[PDB]
């Protein structure tokens, strides 16, 4: 009941990215402890407003995990990311979506 | 039969200080959520139309009451004994309890508790069992909880009598969703690898239900044993995403393919072929 666990952040699209075609952007945040956490999805560095997330759950090793997601249409130049803050993080950690 | 085989409830109780604690909870079939717990009301949220299984509204309400009373009493009791148990705030307690249907039809029940993200106790043969990670604090806790009238008998009934009939009733009630077959989509990509003259090929598989899946890099009929599977990750609305990767020398990537087998494909495996010189 002493050591904290930093969250693992994985960012992936539901379908293979095709510019101009509607898609879903997922952020799976896992492996962390304690459960207190803040997660945003970003478009071009700005907080996406319409984002859904799962109720809290945890894995067999008691580590918490959450799924955040939003509809998005990928384009050539737009950048998307998952921003996470947790007690183990000095500042929010930003993980960019990389289709390849 | 396919789809989930277990039901369980989970609890996360976060103790900020001597006066403030909050609890989150939910109910699950494997990793598919079917109940939420609404702390606004002290009642359950039924996430699917079949989420009550074959239980009557009265029995469902009785169980909501048990959980409501438990959630409230648990925090109070833990705060009352945090002094005697040498607890330092903040701390977080987790619990999981439920039952699972095995091959051959037996249903096995379980209850596990954690403190600080480490195992603390379990229930076995309807007794409180301290886990070694819980130390003497866990032993004190089990010795305490048996002194509370009715708790262990209620836990025994819930685990060994109520949960098995609920599991069977809800697996049947939800079968249209729980045993549905959803075909995955698959695509290939590639990327660098730190090896001289080596690259990493990636086979992506997404949107498949149920969760069991088989993905392998192939050369003709030869399964490439160097295939590495990633984490199986969730999509929203009960499907998953999995990548299979293969580290290969530059001039040896030609001839590779990715083969996907899944219960939904009714024998027609997906085969993707890796083509060279940026031919997608
Ligand atoms: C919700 O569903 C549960 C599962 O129902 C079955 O599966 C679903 C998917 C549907 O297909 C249903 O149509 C189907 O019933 C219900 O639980 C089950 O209830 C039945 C009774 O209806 C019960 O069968 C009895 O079993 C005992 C033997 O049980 C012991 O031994 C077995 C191994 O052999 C062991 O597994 C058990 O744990 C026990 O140790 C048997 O003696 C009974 O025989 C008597 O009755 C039958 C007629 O039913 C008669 O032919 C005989 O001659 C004799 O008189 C009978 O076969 C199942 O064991 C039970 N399953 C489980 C896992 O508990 C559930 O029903 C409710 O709970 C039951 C425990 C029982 O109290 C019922 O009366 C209740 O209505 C149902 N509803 C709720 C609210 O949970
Ligand atoms: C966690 C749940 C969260 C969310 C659930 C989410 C969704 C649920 C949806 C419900 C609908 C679906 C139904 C499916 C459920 C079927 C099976 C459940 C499976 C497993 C459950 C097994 C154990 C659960 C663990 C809970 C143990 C509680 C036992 C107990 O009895 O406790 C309180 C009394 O609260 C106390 O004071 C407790 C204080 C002591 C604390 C220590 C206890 C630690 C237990 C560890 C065991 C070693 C009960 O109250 P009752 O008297 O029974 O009735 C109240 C008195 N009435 C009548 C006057 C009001
Ligand atoms: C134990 O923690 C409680 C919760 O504190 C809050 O939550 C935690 C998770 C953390 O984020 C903290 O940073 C938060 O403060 C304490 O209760 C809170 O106490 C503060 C004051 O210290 C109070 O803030 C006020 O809120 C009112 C409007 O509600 C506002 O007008 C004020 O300007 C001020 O912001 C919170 O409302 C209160 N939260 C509750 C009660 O849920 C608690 O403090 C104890 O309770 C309060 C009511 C006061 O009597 C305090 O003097 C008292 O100590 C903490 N208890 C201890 C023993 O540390
Ligand atoms: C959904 C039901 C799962 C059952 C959960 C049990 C929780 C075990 C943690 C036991 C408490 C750990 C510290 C004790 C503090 C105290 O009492 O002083
Ligand atoms: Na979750």
């Amino acid at each position: 009941p002493k050591i904290q666990r930093t969250p693992k952040i994985q960012v992936y699209s539901r379908h293979p990215a095709e510019n101009g075609k509607s898609n879903f952007l997922n952020c799976y945040v896992s492996g962390f402890h304690p459960s207190d956490i803040e997660v945003d999805l970003l478009k071009n560095g700005e907080r996406i407003e319409k984002v859904e997330h799962s109720d809290l759950s945890f894995s067999k090793d008691w580590s918490f995990y959450l799924l955040y997601y939003t509809e998005f249409t990928p384009t050539e130049k737009d950048e998307y990311a998952c921003r996470v803050n947790h007690v183990t993080l000095s500042q929010p950690k930003i993980v960019k979506w990389d289709r390849d | 039969f396919q789809g989930p085989t277990s039901f369980h409830v989970i609890q996360t109780s976060s103790f900020t200080n001597s006066t403030w604690a909050q609890t989150q909870g939910s109910g699950w079939l494997d990793d598919l959520q079917i109940h939420g717990w609404d702390s606004d009301s002290g009642t359950a949220i039924f996430l699917k139309p079949w989420s009550k299984g074959n239980f009557s509204d009265k029995e469902v309400a009785e169980l909501e009451e048990i959980f409501r009373v438990y959630i409230f009493g648990f925090a109070r009791e833990v705060q009352d004994f945090a002094g005697d148990f040498q607890m330092k705030y903040p701390f977080e307690i987790q619990g999981i309890a439920g039952c699972e249907l095995h091959s051959g039809g037996a249903i096995v029940s379980f209850l596990r508790g954690a403190l600080g993200g480490l195992d603390f106790l379990s229930v076995k043969n309807a007794s409180c069992v301290p886990s070694p990670e819980g130390g003497s604090r866990a032993q004190k806790f089990c010795a305490l909880i048996i002194q509370y009238q009715g708790i262990m008998e209620t836990v025994r009934i819930l685990l060994y009598e109520t949960c098995p009939r609920y599991l069977l009733g809800v697996l049947n009630a939800g079968k249209a969703d729980l045993q549905r077959q959803v075909k995955p989509e698959a695509w290939l990509s590639s990327g660098p690898s730190p090896g001289p003259g080596r690259l990493q090929l990636v086979c992506h598989v997404s949107g498949f239900y149920p969760k069991p899946v088989w993905v392998m890099w192939m050369r003709g009929e030869q399964e490439q044993q160097g295939t590495q599977l990633g984490d199986i990750l969730p999509n929203a609305n009960w499907t998953w995403y999995l990548r299979a990767t293969l580290d290969v020398a530059d001039g040896e990537a030609a001839g590779l393919s990715c083969r996907v087998k899944h219960s939904s494909l009714e024998g027609q495996d997906i085969i993707l072929y890796w083509r060279g010189s940026g031919l997608n």
